């Protein structure tokens, strides 16, 4: 008949008569839709320029409703200026599950600050040949040659989390210090009901990143609901203009992929490509977004059917996903990445020895009671 | 290589209008400014305003609000200039030109509009 | 309006000669240690030319006898050794706060 | 016969003659006790309200051995002065296995600090109406309109570990830093021999939690045998009157459930209820405290004994004890908290398919060894 | 015929005629060679001791390739001045995969700080009777009695990742403070393109540890080829002398081992010996070093390959190295600790499981196959 | 509701010793302290001392330690006052109070002491 | 012990003034911002009645034109606009330091 | 070279009394506060033998008569009850910085 | 027991050369250094050199540098002193001695050098 063949548990390439193969191992190589929600396509920017809004990221402050979050591996623009980012890779963990936004404006420019001036660009964030800055955050300058103290709250109306995101000058001269905020000896404090830090500028002169021997250190936190932050400076403060009322959501996720955007519909999808199957199981990418077969590192798994010619319960106990790209964790957490590593290919080796044995237990028990009712008739 | 073609000279009477035209080649329009400097024989450079490609954002200095105004074509590279109307003022060159680095480096051949 | 003020008004140069072209400004035209002052150079007849941009830097295809220095309010143009195709009229060019201003020229004559 | 089923490989359902269940799925649902010494139970009180002492935890200041501690889901009392906590939560991991304490007095009030006073109460910790302060804890202020500079040291001779405890306070503004203290650039060090850390006040106005805008950061550390530590400070110190030698046991942990207590002997205990029964595997809770069964996500588990009418392997090798109830890690740890649900969700789902396929192999291979014997005779 | 037995899923102790033992139990208890390149044996030092270049472990400098790295357990000579190691687990992780060093001067000294004075040694990393200093650092004191600013940069032109190692100075007094660097309000900054730290010492009397009253704090960066680091001071700092190009291997790692060293030649390698087998399983000890058996907690596993007397798909599969010893974690990182021995000791009892059953499903599938054929015949 | 009240009044000689009650209800007795605050009509309130309820710890002003006592039965909601022995002197009225937030908010109906 | 002293003894006070009550004490009786002060009325054969409780807040049962202010030694008690059944004696009372101390009184008689 | 100049040159002592030898160093002779300096003591005919090591420290196999103590460049040496057998001269002896310097000697000669 | 123990007195002429012996024993020999100290009757103790027994490396003051030179004999326990050559100055005696803690604890018994 047929040349489709089945392994067992003791003989292996046992020729049969039919088939049926659990394993959808091609994918459209696309970013097709979700169910009809279309993904947020990041495209040259970072998460982290996406949420301190670069000026070469300004078409996704239109977007506030995705079903998944594309970053492109190597991502060009984002954090425009140079400096450290507190708790980056912990604030890629929080927005892994933020599906829709409200950006709105915490304190408003032009009716916000008084006494001090919004207007501060720099050559690093440039726009169109002219020099910017970010589209959520306010560098404030003098005005009238003073640089006063400031003092703003905000209480969480939204009745949701609201991250709050600032961040804080760290000049290169002292020269550069007293020709901005007129005081050597300033401070940042951003006070809450349980949260409290106090910032210091350091200057220095460091290695020309970007164009700059300055550096500007980007701090976020999460506001609950009812609740009220107070930013209290001296100077070097760049002070919170946008911030975004967060909306949870159970299947969402950050996905690092190159494939081009189509315009689909899908169930699945992955890094390379969208899944269109009904079979169990799959061997295209352990990262999926939305209802899909279970990962096993095989490249044939079939149970016999019929005749030789001379699996709900491994589904339902895998419950597990892996969302490690390799940007989850930083330069001093090696010992935490290497056992995020040994703990995602454990279950990857586990579940595909699991799988397997189960189809060459179900092989030989198909086998021998097709061939039991041979010499019963 | 770049370049920025512009309109010929033009002869106006004062109280009519003039467009002027600035055909841009050789790069991508957007990414890019377009400055418009007007520079009459006698007096020096000006600053009339600059025009952000990929917005459509004009911005205009105040000696140049009211009459001045910029336009785009981006379905090919061109942007426009419309005084309205002309004076006997104002007769002067206009050269259209592009930011790179907070400067103008690109400039126009320049556009004799003489208001007779 | 930053008001930039060219020093002097024309300077009589030789073929050989130092040529010194300064504008000062009213205000200051730094931000976090970028002095945006542009130098450009006009031919009579043709187009300004960007030569020095913000306001040090040499602009590439312009030959490396033109510098400029300066930070804060006060900066130069030094052109040695002065070519004989340098008969234009110089102005610099502020780009810190809209409206941009640029100078009142000086022309480089040459013996 | 009976009407008691199986279920196997191939086929489920099997009517059988008998069978063997190995499920404990019921609970006597209280919190009875463990061999006979009664468990520690904190009640209306944090862990962080028991070892600083509490004004309204003073009934847990007498007991000094436990089985294991039982805190309230929502413990409303513990940590009444607002403010932080440094590693609060890994303070936690280190009393999950402390079975039995010695309260003694590292620095005695009314001989220890000279030319100070001892007597600062707060209306947050206020007791039978008059404000109080914690009872493990001593807030110095002046004497005699004076605040000189302190120094005490403590050699442990206890020949034990010694968990010291102690306070910085954080003013809301500098005319009440200059009242209790008399120096606005203060300082605290605490040095010992593989211990160093300098504190130093910071002074802003807080959102009002419990009626304060001030804050005071709760520290600790775990003196070894023969160990020296040196308390030293300028001002803003709370300084440690009361600590703990700390005797280290192996079966205990900390169970948060909402169980009356009773008077019972048990052997088992879970959040819901102590488990008496000698049945292998069990449904209640995987968090267990004492001999106990395994925990399997199962809900039908029977092992055939007889023929059909028309597992020390695996309990050897399970061996793992999951105390993970969510109070275990942090705001700004969420990479680790979900790599630990990762870990526990894992293993509780590989071992239980391996505890239900085993009962399956068990199952096809009785059934057909006892009808091997009917056709022999 | 012969005594060996063998055990089955039913029963078990079945005597049989022949089988194959798949545990390696024994090994030769030696550190012999990996293939003929011989490892690097730290004898008395710590790896703190060993990068940092202690005065007693100078016959380790010459030595820059190795197989892997032997410590042994509580290692005497490491950090002779006391003080903290900034994250020190963190670059044993690091030095678990270099297997090659280049040691060069980054700051050749008598070349490259001038207007300072480069011997300053203490008694407590005293060699041969005089007191000296480490090997790779260097204590700047005055010179003429000035200590002025300094400012150091290095480009990296090694192509290779440069290990930068320093330490900030926590002096006793404040009488000797002024002694040594003139100033008693000293920072040193250590910039660079993505690394930025400010440090300021902190003037505390400790506890007597090796004779000093003061500390010394040890930090550690990575510089990325063609980066720039740039040092500067006021005070208290002991500079870089030399310092490390790395070169990353795959497989190496760091045992904790106290067995004696023999010129032997192997292929495998455990804490407690070598292993020349080619057996597929072992039983001596996870921690493994080169092409090994795989580790499973049993003692009796063989499978039956002849008649009764009256495995590659799990060694594929396992694909995980075991590297702790106890070593690898904080006094403050126990919930780091607990969740990686819960990982280790999950996967040593889920791979113990799968690898006995699948010998206890080989061994029925034998007996039975080769009692088929006794009744065609 | 919240209510405190105490014994009658009581007609002594200078010599033996008297007891007054005061008897809460509509609260827990412990979780709230209870004050003692003499009234002598022409000299103004004085406080006597105050008595953990939940404890049982007395607390005195030194003006009145050694003769004045307080005690509890909190079985029932009841807190008692003994002086042994009374003078002519501390001829007066005495409220019990209540402690809530470092005050004393709900008061007795007072017991008035005569000394004859 | 913190001696607090009334002022003025007692004040006459027609229905529509502005009474003001004022205590000032010896030493301070706040500590971290909190002022232990507390303000009582006593009508005669009748027990005293807490009104301001420490130093400001006003207790649940008390009509709002009783407010208290002050802060470290000095505070007073301000009664707006005087009904007629406010005919009683004023008290203030410092919980700081043991022993508790009470004022010396001042009758609000009302024309 | 740090110079130490011993002090007196030999002094005259009975048994009973309290010598006291001292040397100063003309540079400081300690660093990071341990002192280096070292006491020896010479019979004649005899190699020194060392007594306190840097700079009060006594060594093992010393009776404890001897003491010495001091910091920076001034340090004493301070023997009561002074015993017969303490008839020899006296050397202190810098170990800061190479070469290593000796005392002048003083002799303790008892009555 | 530690004892370090020397050759015999030496009696030369000026210009040819001596070489002294100092026999450890009692305790490793690396691991501890070896002080040369030069005891003159008549001026007091001069430190001549220390040499490092596990490395080898000399260290000489300069009134002693390019005419006392150390050795080794580490098979052994032995230390070595040669001068190249006598004057009848360094007429002399001289002592090894031994680094523990930037001390010389443990002496020799003096080789007395006199230069006839
Ligand atoms: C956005 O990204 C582009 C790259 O996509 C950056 O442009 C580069 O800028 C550097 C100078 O910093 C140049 O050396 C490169 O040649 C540029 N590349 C290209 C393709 O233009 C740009 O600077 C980034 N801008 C922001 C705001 O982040
Ligand atoms: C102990 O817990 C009780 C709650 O059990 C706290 O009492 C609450 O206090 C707040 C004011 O901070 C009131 O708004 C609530 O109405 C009170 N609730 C009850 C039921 O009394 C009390 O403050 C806590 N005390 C300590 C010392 O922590
Ligand atoms: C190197 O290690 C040795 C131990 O191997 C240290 O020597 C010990 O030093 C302490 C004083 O700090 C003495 O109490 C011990 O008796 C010594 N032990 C031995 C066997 O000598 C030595 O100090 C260490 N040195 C360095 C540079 O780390
Ligand atoms: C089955 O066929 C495949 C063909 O690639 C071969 O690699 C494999 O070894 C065969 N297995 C057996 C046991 O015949
Ligand atoms: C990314 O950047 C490159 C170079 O600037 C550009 O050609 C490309 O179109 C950009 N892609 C997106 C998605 O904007
Ligand atoms: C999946 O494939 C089926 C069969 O070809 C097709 O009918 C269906 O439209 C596909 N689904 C999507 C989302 O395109
Ligand atoms: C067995 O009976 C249960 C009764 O709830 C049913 O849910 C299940 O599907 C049955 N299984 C089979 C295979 O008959
Ligand atoms: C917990 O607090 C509530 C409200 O104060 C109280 O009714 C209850 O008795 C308390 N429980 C315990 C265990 O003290
Ligand atoms: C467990 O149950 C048995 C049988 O009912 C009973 O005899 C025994 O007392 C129980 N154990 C406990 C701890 O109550
Ligand atoms: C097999 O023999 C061993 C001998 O130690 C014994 O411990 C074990 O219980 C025996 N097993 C059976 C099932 O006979
Ligand atoms: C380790 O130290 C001891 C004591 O100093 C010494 O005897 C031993 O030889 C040392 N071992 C090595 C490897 O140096
Ligand atoms: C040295 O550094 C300090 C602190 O930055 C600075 O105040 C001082 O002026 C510097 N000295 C020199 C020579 O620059
Ligand atoms: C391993 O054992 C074999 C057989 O005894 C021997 O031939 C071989 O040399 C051994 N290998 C090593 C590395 O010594």
């Amino acid at each position: 008949n047929s040349t489709d063949t089945v392994d067992t548990v003791l003989e292996k390439n046992v020729t049969v008569t039919h088939s049926v193969n659990l394993l959808e191992d091609s994918h459209n190589g696309k970013l097709c839709l979700l169910k009809g929600i279309a993904p947020l396509q990041l495209g040259n920017c970072s998460v982290a320029g996406w949420i301190l809004g670069n000026p070469e990221c300004e078409s996704l402050i239109s977007k506030e409703s995705w079903s998944y979050i594309v970053e492109t591996p190597n991502p060009e623009n984002g954090t425009c200026y140079p400096g450290y980012f507190a708790d980056y890779e912990e604030l890629r963990e929080q927005l892994s599950s933020v599906s829709s936004f409200e950006r709105f404006e915490i304190f408003p420019k032009e009716s916000s600050w008084p006494k001090h001036t919004v207007t501060g660009v720099t050559a690093s964030c440039s726009h169109n040949g002219k020099s910017s800055f970010y589209r959520n955050l306010l560098w404030l300058t003098e005005k009238n040659g003073l640089y006063p103290n400031l003092s703003n709250s905000y209480v969480n109306n939204k009745e949701k989390e609201v991250l709050v995101l600032w961040g804080v000058h760290h000049p290169s001269n002292i020269g550069d210090q007293r020709a901005i905020y007129h005081t050597e000896n300033a401070y940042v404090s951003v006070v809450s009901s349980h949260y409290s830090r106090r910032f210091t500028p350091e200057i220095a002169k460091r290695p020309k990143v970007r164009g700059q021997e300055g550096r500007i250190n980007y701090y976020w936190t999460l506001l609950e609901p009812g609740d009220t932050i107070i930013f209290e400076a001296n100077g070097n403060l760049i002070a919170p203009w946008y911030a975004f009322a967060l909306s949870r959501g159970f299947g969402s996720g950050i996905i690092t992929s190159n494939a081009p955007m189509n315009e689909c519909d899908a169930k699945c999808q992955t890094p390379q490509g969208a899944i269109n199957s009904s079979l169990p199981f799959q061997n295209v990418h352990p990262v999926t977004i939305g209802e899909c077969p279970k990962y096993v590192r095989s490249t044939k798994l079939r149970m016999v059917t019929g005749l030789r010619n001379i699996v709900n319960s491994v589904i339902e106990k895998m419950n597990t996903q892996f969302t490690a790209v390799g940007k989850e964790f930083n330069k001093l957490e090696r010992r935490m990445e290497n056992l995020n590593k040994k703990v995602d290919d454990g279950f990857l080796d586990i579940w595909t020895y699991n799988a397997e044995l189960l189809v060459l237990l179900e092989n030989e028990r198909t086998l021998d009671f097709h061939d039991s009712n041979v010499k019963n008739l | 290589q770049i370049q920025l073609v512009q309109s010929g000279p033009e002869l106006k009477k004062p109280g009519e209008t003039v467009r002027i035209s600035c055909k841009a080649s050789g790069y991508t329009f957007t990414k890019n400014g377009m400055n418009w400097v007007q520079q009459a024989p006698g007096k020096g450079l000006k600053w009339v305003g600059w025009i952000n490609t990929y917005t459509g954002e004009p911005s205009y200095a105040d000696d140049f609000k009211g009459r001045f105004a910029f336009s785009l074509e981006t379905s090919a590279s061109t942007a426009y200039l419309q005084i309205n109307n002309l004076k006997n003022e104002d007769m002067a060159a206009y050269f259209c030109a592009r930011m790179v680095r907070d400067a103008m480096d690109f400039w126009g051949q320049g556009t004799s509009v003489t208001v007779s | 309006d930053i008001v930039l003020t060219q020093s002097p008004a024309s300077l009589a140069v030789s073929l050989g000669q130092r040529a010194t072209i300064s504008c000062k400004a009213s205000q200051s035209v730094d931000f976090d240690g970028y002095n945006y002052l542009n130098w450009y150079q006009q031919k009579p007849g043709q187009p300004p030319k960007l030569l020095i941009y913000a306001a040090s830097n040499l602009e590439s295809g312009i030959p490396a006898r033109f510098s400029g220095s300066g930070s804060g309010t006060d900066f130069t143009l030094n052109i040695h050794p002065v070519e004989e195709e340098d008969a234009a009229t110089y102005f610099c060019q502020q780009s810190n706060e809209d409206p941009y201003t640029f100078g009142g020229g000086t022309k480089l004559e040459i013996k």
